[PDB]
């Protein structure tokens, strides 16, 4: 019995070693649970979800606060400048896998899996944004 | 606690002063360089840089804090001589509104007898903003008899404070035991500094207000006012003026105190005859203060056993996050004098910001919310002396980490973690940082654009009713129906600035409903990113002074030390101390921010005049409901408005404010001297002239260099804000003599 | 081997400390003490020598420094390339750098003047 | 990375390595001192160039100089 | 050569030594001798074009002067380009000369503090890069630093001429253009 | 509307559904903060509604502060309760066991 374990383990028996705030231990499984870095799946699943959850939103802040937001067109200003954005994020991307070159024999965290996410990326951005577009259509 | 004294352990003989630099034999042997003559004055306050015999250092700080005492008692004796002498306190004592305040007058030399303001009473001068008037009358001194014996008396607690810092020292001095016992301090500092102080001047104010409040507010002349021993050797007099004061101490031990209730109230917001808070119920206050210092002043070990200890009050509290939390505090106040001294000037200087607020929000002298410059001057007065006090709290909770913290013997789990996870502190304010930047600046930069590209600020009105009355709305709303129903026993509310459509007005308006809008928002979170970017670099020096990534061996160089080199990519201005030299700077940005958003909100919404034929009509009528959300209109309608009051007054007596203002740009560029140059070139720049110097052998035995590269900095900071506080100072004191 | 035990993260579990050659230190330690490290608070030290990771060689080279103003103890730094290559960059020579020692040489040493010519009449 | 020249000035009382952070410079029996030491930076590419060894360097011009040169992940002083 | 920081912060300090040191010295006293130049010039005008010369052999004589009637009066019609009422033409020129006063003092940030601060600011920002999760994903190419000791110096002075540029070529076309 | 008791392991979700529903009530203040987006969403709901929306201060909006009283109220009973009791839980808990 040396100094009586750690000082009661540092409090009531921390210690959490990849939790502080980051995940906690319920967080770092919902991350597992979390389909941007989901386990046993691979091409197109891991992204996808990714734009499902992006372009879900991205039509939230150009439509109450964006340049245009005072008429009636101003439903659409919400998509355009969300889609346009979704093309060049989209772009901007793809080219992270074009700058990375080291793994490729590490194919799904390098070039062919960062693709076939990214791939799931564009229809999950685009289509979302196409998604929360026919929900709030019939309240108006 | 034991009277341990180390009777006569420094002799009295002027044989140091012969010496220029006693204090250190390094600075003594050498003074062959003019960098000596600046290293003679650096470190001549840097009492941890001599001795480390801890018995010595206490005993060369607590002279010098007798000395500091008695340059304030020196101080404060003249404020009542230049009372009396020349001034117009006894004709403004009989007319306060027509007669200007006024204590300095000039002399017929070279014409500067244009600074003599006509302020009326018969004296011309110079008009003076320091709340000296309002605090005389809060005292009850009408003649000028009672200026020159208090001064009088000042010189005789001036000398002997002169005549005890020398004597605990030259002819005593107490041991290092006597030092340890802060469980004895604070039982003396919260009881007989505090409680003691918070009761003498309560006993005062209740036997002097009736010279202020039950005659001088009902139209008697000074003459006919009576004198002060006159109430007391009659008690009689002091019965019909408060008809509490026929039993004499009779009901105070039969507990009956509601027969007290003539001076001893608790009425709140302010006075409708004096102009700021109630006479009486600052009495019952500083009572209702004296008693809670009573009792928070035992609570410590003495020598009977009882009470608790510093000790194990901090060895017991724990924590899951904390560790082997607050356990050492006590080690670490206790041991290093300078400890003590960070969270002084963090809570003091806080504290003097707090009081600041406190000032404007409810008035508490007769005759200073009408009094705009007095009030003006004041808050952003002890604004910027707490704002250094809190980047000296960071200066020397800089300093512990280097001069006073060991591996082995001081200890806190909780300021271990504080260095351990040091690294996400800073990461965790930095995104705060940079949130509350590009937004709250950033907003500003979006209106100043939707102005100038045209339609968009109209499509703003709709966010211009967000953000502003959403929050803090129902605040004030609370503080309206507080009195009766959450505070039975006050009929008015903390301030009038809580009470809507509440205007109390004394032919010129006091307090006012702030009622928020349009820009506050804006401006406050322009404060909370300058107050958290300052907390961030003053935070920044104090866990990085120790541990640092960059250079593992940090401890080594010190405090006010230059950097390392160019190796690493360049290691340039890493010390702490540059932490504090930068902090300076960011809180220079936000107490500046701060005073200009206090002062002109002020006059844009509160202060003004009022007329029977309509309501309130202000000194700029509601400018900044839409001249704040822009940076245009800070110097729009803000910074340019303004020249017609400083300038504009060389016709006049407002003179010297003029040229203070365009004199301090000089010394604030003259900062931009130092802080963009480096000691290279300079020093390649004396050579030269020193070659001049060994044409005609004029070249002096102490070599010319250039200044050290941390004492540029250091007089680089110092012109930076002293340019850089004169010229607000200028302008604060500019607008409000004009509009006043 | 046993090592001190430090609380508060930051220093591991980065990428770069791994793709990035790493130092490792020891020293002998003849008593239980306490200590602190270069980048981190403060750590009990164990009996015996003591392996860390540092990611600078400044870090590597403070903390002999450090020690050897404490007690007199002789230290050991392992300085490890990227693949595994392990090589004794530390005390090649075995004897303190500042003492002087039998292994002798000279490495990119110009005997010239001291105002400049900065050409040098051989490398080895 | 930096270029280490040691002139011809030195005296050999091993302020270098005494300063030096991370030793790059190294003490050499030499036959033309007073002394008998010589400054000597074999380990190079491990320099930073820091320059705290000027100002312990005790000559008149100081007798180790160290030429800025090019930057690498070993005279950054980076830990990532 | 030309450019390079300085040879130790030894011997009493060798900060700013270099040639090129000189060069950044000595681009700020050409923006302000050739600012005063100009100052100067611009008086010769508008002193004849509203006719009334007695206003400049008379007040120039002392600086206050040079506050009141010109960095305050000359400014009316330029602050005034979209006031909160009706914005007019000179609204772009008003706009600059804010823009000016932000990068002019965007400089200030290069000039005041120097560099090691951001050295160990910048370490902090790669820590939590990697450290967060999800975001650890995500790496990049060329090592994160600061500006060079030189090329903060340049960088900064882009900014504090430009900015001052900015600040004198917003000023003269609407304060010129207000009034004529 | 409903009571959602099935496990003891479903006794973390427990702490997890009302710790988001915290800030669900704080997130749905939020979003309801327009002065424009009120008049339109209040009509349908009240028959008082149909002569004239908007109450301001005068009813529906101090319900807010209304229901924070009592609940405010409520947990400062209960802590100077529990320094009351000296050592002893007085209250049930569902707890202990599984
Ligand atoms: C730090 C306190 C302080 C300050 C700032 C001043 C400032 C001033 N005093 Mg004063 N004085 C003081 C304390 C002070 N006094 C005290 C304690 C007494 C004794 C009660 C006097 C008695 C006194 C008399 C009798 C007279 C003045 C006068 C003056 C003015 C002329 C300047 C001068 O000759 O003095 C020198 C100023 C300085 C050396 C700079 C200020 C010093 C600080 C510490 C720096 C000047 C504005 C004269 C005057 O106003 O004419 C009517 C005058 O006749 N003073
Ligand atoms: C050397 C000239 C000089 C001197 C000696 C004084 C002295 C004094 N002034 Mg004054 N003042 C001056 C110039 C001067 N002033 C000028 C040019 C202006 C602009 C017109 C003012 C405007 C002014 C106002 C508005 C007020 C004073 C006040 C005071 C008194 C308060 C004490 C004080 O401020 O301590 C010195 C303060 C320091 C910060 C100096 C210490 C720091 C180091 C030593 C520098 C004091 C006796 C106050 C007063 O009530 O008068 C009785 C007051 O309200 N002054
Ligand atoms: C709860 C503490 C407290 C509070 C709220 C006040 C409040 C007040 N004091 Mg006071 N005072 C206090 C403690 C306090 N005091 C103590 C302990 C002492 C003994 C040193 C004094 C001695 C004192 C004097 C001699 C005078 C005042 C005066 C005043 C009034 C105006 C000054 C001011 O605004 O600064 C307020 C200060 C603070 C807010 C800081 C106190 C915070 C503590 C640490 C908590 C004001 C209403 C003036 C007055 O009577 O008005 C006519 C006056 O001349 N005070
Ligand atoms: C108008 C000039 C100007 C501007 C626009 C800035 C802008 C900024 N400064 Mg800076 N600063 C300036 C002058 C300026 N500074 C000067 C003159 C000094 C010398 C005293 C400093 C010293 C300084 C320090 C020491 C730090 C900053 C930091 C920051 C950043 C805070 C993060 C943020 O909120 O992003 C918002 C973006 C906008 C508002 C645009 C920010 C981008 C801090 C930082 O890096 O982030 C934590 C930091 O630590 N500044
Ligand atoms: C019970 C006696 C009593 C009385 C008669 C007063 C009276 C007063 N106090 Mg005070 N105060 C008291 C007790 C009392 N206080 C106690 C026990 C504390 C805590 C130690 C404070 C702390 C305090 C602060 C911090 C401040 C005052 C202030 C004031 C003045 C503002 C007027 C006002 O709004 O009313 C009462 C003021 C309140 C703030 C409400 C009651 C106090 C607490 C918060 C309830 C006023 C004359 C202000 C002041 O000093 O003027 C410049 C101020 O800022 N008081
Ligand atoms: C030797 C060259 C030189 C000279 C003579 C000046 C002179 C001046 N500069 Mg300047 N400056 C210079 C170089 C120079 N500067 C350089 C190289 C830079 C960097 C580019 C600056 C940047 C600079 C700035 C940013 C500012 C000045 C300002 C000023 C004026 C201050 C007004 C004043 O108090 O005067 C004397 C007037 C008095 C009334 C004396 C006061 C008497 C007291 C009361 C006693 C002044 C005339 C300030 C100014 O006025 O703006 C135009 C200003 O803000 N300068
Ligand atoms: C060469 C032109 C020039 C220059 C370089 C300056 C420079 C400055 N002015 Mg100034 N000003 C000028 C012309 C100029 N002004 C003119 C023509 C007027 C009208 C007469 C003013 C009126 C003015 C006022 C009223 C104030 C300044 C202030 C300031 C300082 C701002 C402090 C700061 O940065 O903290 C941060 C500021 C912000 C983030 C905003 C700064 C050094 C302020 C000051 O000096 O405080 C001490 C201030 O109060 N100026
Ligand atoms: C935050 C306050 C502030 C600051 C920092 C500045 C700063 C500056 N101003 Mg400016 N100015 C200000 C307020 C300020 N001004 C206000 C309120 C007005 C009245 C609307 C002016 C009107 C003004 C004019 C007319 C001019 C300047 C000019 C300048 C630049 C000249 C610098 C020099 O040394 O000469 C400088 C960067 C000059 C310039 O454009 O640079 C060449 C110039 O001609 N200012
Ligand atoms: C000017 C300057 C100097 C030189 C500063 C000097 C020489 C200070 C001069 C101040 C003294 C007080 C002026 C000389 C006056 C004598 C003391 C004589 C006075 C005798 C009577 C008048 C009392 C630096 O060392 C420096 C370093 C780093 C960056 C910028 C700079 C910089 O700009
Ligand atoms: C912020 C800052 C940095 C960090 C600077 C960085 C990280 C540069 C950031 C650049 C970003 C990517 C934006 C660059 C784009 C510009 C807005 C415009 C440049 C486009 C062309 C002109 C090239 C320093 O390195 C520094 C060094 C010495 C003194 C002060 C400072 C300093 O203040
Ligand atoms: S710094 Fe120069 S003189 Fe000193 S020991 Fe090293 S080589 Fe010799
Ligand atoms: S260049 Fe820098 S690291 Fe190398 S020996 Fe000299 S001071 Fe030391
Ligand atoms: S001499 Fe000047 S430029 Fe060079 S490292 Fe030191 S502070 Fe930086």
């Amino acid at each position: 019995m040396t100094d009586y374990i750690k000082p009661y383990n540092n409090d009531p028996f921390v210690g959490h070693l990849a939790t502080p705030i980051n995940s906690s231990s319920l967080t770092r499984a919902y991350l597992s649970q979390l389909p941007i870095y989901r386990r046993g799946v691979s091409p197109f699943l891991r992204g996808l979800e990714i734009g499902m959850a992006h372009g879900y939103f991205l039509i939230g802040p150009f439509v109450q606060l964006g340049p245009l937001r005072n008429t009636d067109i101003k439903y659409l200003a919400g998509l355009l400048s969300a889609i346009g954005l979704i093309v060049i994020l989209t772009l901007g991307m793809l080219l992270y896998g074009a700058v990375s070159f080291t793994n490729d024999s590490q194919d799904l965290e390098s070039v062919d899996g960062w693709r076939q996410l990214a791939s799931g990326f564009l229809l999950g951005a685009v289509g979302g944004a196409g998604f929360a577009y026919l929900l709030l259509t019939l309240f108006s | 606690v034991k009277v341990v004294v180390d009777r006569d352990v420094v002799p009295t003989s002027f044989e140091k002063w012969a010496k220029p630099g006693h204090f250190s034999r390094s600075l003594a042997k050498g003074p062959k360089t003019t960098t000596w003559i600046w290293n003679l004055h650096a470190d001549a306050h840097d009492f941890d840089s001599h001795t480390s015999s801890l018995e010595e250092v206490s005993r060369k700080i607590f002279s010098a804090h007798f000395g500091q005492l008695a340059i304030i008692f020196i101080w404060l004796s003249g404020m009542y001589f230049h009372g009396a002498r020349f001034s117009n306190y006894v004709a403004w004592l009989s007319n306060p509104t027509g007669i200007k305040p006024s204590a300095q007058v000039v002399w017929p030399i070279v014409g500067q007898q244009i600074l003599n303001a006509d302020v009326g009473g018969g004296m011309q001068g110079i008009q003076i903003t320091s709340g000296l008037f309002q605090l005389w009358r809060a005292s009850g001194i009408v003649n000028e008899l009672q200026l020159y014996v208090t001064a009088l008396g000042g010189l005789g607690m001036a000398g002997l404070m002169i005549f005890a810092g020398w004597f605990h020292y030259h002819k005593a001095a107490p041991k290092l035991e006597w030092f340890q016992n802060v469980e004895s301090m604070l039982n003396h500092h919260l009881a007989g500094l505090l409680g003691l102080g918070s009761l003498s001047w309560a006993g005062h104010q209740i036997h002097v207000s009736l010279p202020i409040n039950k005659l001088l507010d009902a139209g008697v002349a000074p003459s006919s006012i009576p004198l002060p021993h006159e109430f007391i050797l009659n008690r009689n007099l002091m019965a019909e003026l408060y008809p509490s004061f026929q039993q004499g101490l009779v009901p105070f031990f039969t507990l009956n105190w509601k027969q007290y209730s003539d001076i001893l109230t608790f009425k709140g917001g302010l006075s409708p005859v004096t102009g700021g808070l109630w006479l009486t119920d600052v009495a019952h206050h500083h009572l209702a203060i004296a008693v809670l210092f009573l009792v928070a002043g035992h609570m410590y070990r003495t020598n009977w056993g009882i009470g608790h200890s510093i000790k194990q009050i901090l060895e017991a509290h724990k924590g899951p996050l904390t560790g082997e939390g607050h356990k050492g505090l006590y080690e670490i106040l206790t041991t290093s004098w300078h400890a003590n001294l960070a969270i002084n000037l963090a809570m003091l200087g806080s504290l003097s910001i707090i009081v600041a607020h406190h000032m404007y929000a409810m008035p508490p002298y007769p005759y200073l919310a009408t009094d705009y410059p007095t009030q003006l001057s004041l808050f952003t007065h002890h604004m910027w002396i707490g704002g250094f006090c809190i980047v000296g709290a960071g200066a020397h909770a800089a300093i512990y980490m280097v001069r006073d913290y060991s591996p082995t013997v001081n200890f806190n789990n909780v300021l271990d973690r504080m260095i351990r996870h040091r690294d996400a502190i800073i990461s965790h304010l930095n995104w705060v940082c940079i949130f509350l930047g590009m937004h709250s600046f950033g907003l500003y930069i979006h209106n100043d654009t939707m102005r100038a590209l045209g339609r968009a600020q109209d499509m703003f009105s709709d966010t211009a009713i967000q953000l502003q009355p959403v929050f803090a709305q129902w605040i004030q709303q609370i503080h309206t129906l507080a009195p009766g129903n959450t505070a039975v026993n006050a009929l008015a509310t903390a301030s009038y600035a809580f009470g809507a459509d509440t205007v109390t007005v004394g032919s010129k308006i006091a307090m006012m409903p702030i009622k928020l809008g349009t820009a506050d928002f804006m401006v406050h979170h322009i404060h909370a990113f300058t107050i958290h970017v300052t907390t961030l670099i003053l935070l920044k020096g104090v866990l990085y002074a120790r541990n640092s990534r960059l250079i593992p061996d940090k401890a080594n160089l010190g405090f006010r030390f230059p950097c390392d080199g160019p190796g690493r990519g360049g290691t340039c201005q890493v010390s702490a101390w540059d932490h504090v030299f930068l902090g300076l700077f960011w809180m220079y940005n936000a107490l500046s921010i701060v005073i200009f958003h206090f002062s002109w909100k002020m006059q844009s919404d509160v202060w003004g005049t009022v007329t029977s034929n309509g309501a309130i009509s202000h000194i700029t009528g509601g400018n900044f409901a839409q001249s704040a959300i822009t940076i245009n209109g800070w110097l729009r309608d803000f910074l340019w408005a303004q020249a017609s009051q400083v300038i504009q007054s060389y016709g006049s007596s407002l003179s010297a404010y003029g040229l203070m203002f365009l004199g301090a740009h000089f010394v604030w560029a003259f900062s931009l001297m130092f802080l963009f140059s480096g000691r290279g070139y300079w020093q390649e720049l004396i050579e030269s002239i020193v070659w001049a110097h060994n044409k005609l052998k004029v070249a002096p035995a102490i070599a010319p260099r250039a200044l050290s590269i941390t004492q540029g900095r250091a007089v680089g900071v110092a012109h930076y804000l002293l340019g850089g506080i004169a010229t607000t100072w200028a302008f604060f004191l500019a607008r409000i003599i004009a509009v006043g | 081997m046993p090592s001190p035990s430090f609380l508060g993260s930051t220093g591991g579990w980065l990428r770069c400390a791994e793709t990035e050659e790493k130092y490792a230190m020891t020293w002998s330690s003849d008593q239980q003490h306490i200590f602190e490290m270069p980048t981190g608070g403060a750590a009990v030290m164990n009996s015996g020598d003591n392996l860390l990771y540092l990611a600078r060689k400044e870090q590597a080279l403070a903390l002999a420094t450090q020690l050897r103003t404490q007690f007199k103890i002789q230290d050991y730094k392992i300085y490890r390339i990227f693949p595994s290559g392990e090589v004794q960059y530390l005390h090649p020579k075995d004897g303190v750098l500042p003492y002087q020692v039998n292994k002798g040489r000279e490495q990119v040493g110009r005997v010239k003047s001291t105002i400049g010519k900065n050409v040098n009449p051989a490398q080895v | 990375a930096h270029t280490v020249k040691i002139y011809d000035n030195c005296i050999g009382c091993t302020q270098c390595v005494r300063a030096c952070p991370l030793d790059v410079l190294e003490m050499v029996p030499w036959d033309g001192c007073k002394a008998g030491q010589m400054a000597s930076a074999p380990r190079t590419e491990d320099c930073v160039g820091c320059k705290r060894c000027e100002t312990a360097c005790p000559t008149d011009f100081l007798s180790i100089r160290v030429y800025l040169g090019g930057e690498t992940t070993r005279s950054m002083g980076l830990a990532y | 050569g030309y450019s390079f920081p300085c040879d130790g912060p030894g011997r009493g300090g060798t900060c700013d030594i270099s040639a090129w040191d000189a060069f950044y010295l000595a681009m700020f006293w050409m923006l302000n001798t050739i600012g005063w130049v100009t100052f100067y010039w611009h008086w010769k005008h508008l002193s004849l074009w509203q006719g009334n010369v007695a206003q400049f052999n008379e007040s120039s004589t002392y600086l206050m002067g040079w506050l009141r009637d010109y960095l305050w009066l000359n400014s009316s019609p330029l602050i005034n380009g979209y006031n909160p009422y009706g914005m007019n033409s000179l609204a772009v020129w008003s706009w600059m000369f804010l823009f000016a006063h932000l990068v002019w003092a965007t400089g200030f940030m290069f000039l005041i503090s120097w560099r090691g601060y951001w050295q160990e600011l910048i370490e902090t920002l790669a820590w939590a890069h990697e450290r967060t999760p999800l975001a650890n994903l995500i790496r990049w190419k060329d090592k994160p630093v600061a500006l060079s000791i030189v090329q903060a110096r340049l960088v900064g002075l882009v900014h504090f001429t430009v900015g001052y540029i900015l600040t004198y070529a917003a000023f003269v076309i609407a304060s010129t253009a207000g009034k004529f | 509307s409903s009571l959602r008791m099935f496990e003891v392991s479903d006794g973390e979700p427990y702490p997890l559904n009302p710790a988001v529903i915290f800030i669900a009530l704080i997130g749905w203040s939020a979003v309801a903060a327009i002065p424009s987006n009120i008049p339109v969403l209040g009509g349908t709901g009240l028959t008082q509604a149909f002569l004239a929306s908007i109450q301001r201060l005068l009813a529906q909006y101090p319900t807010g502060p209304k229901l924070d009283d009592p609940f405010w109220f409520y947990l400062i009973v209960y802590h100077v309760g529990l320094f009351a009791l000296l050592i002893f839980g007085q209250i049930g808990y569902a707890g202990y066991a599984k």
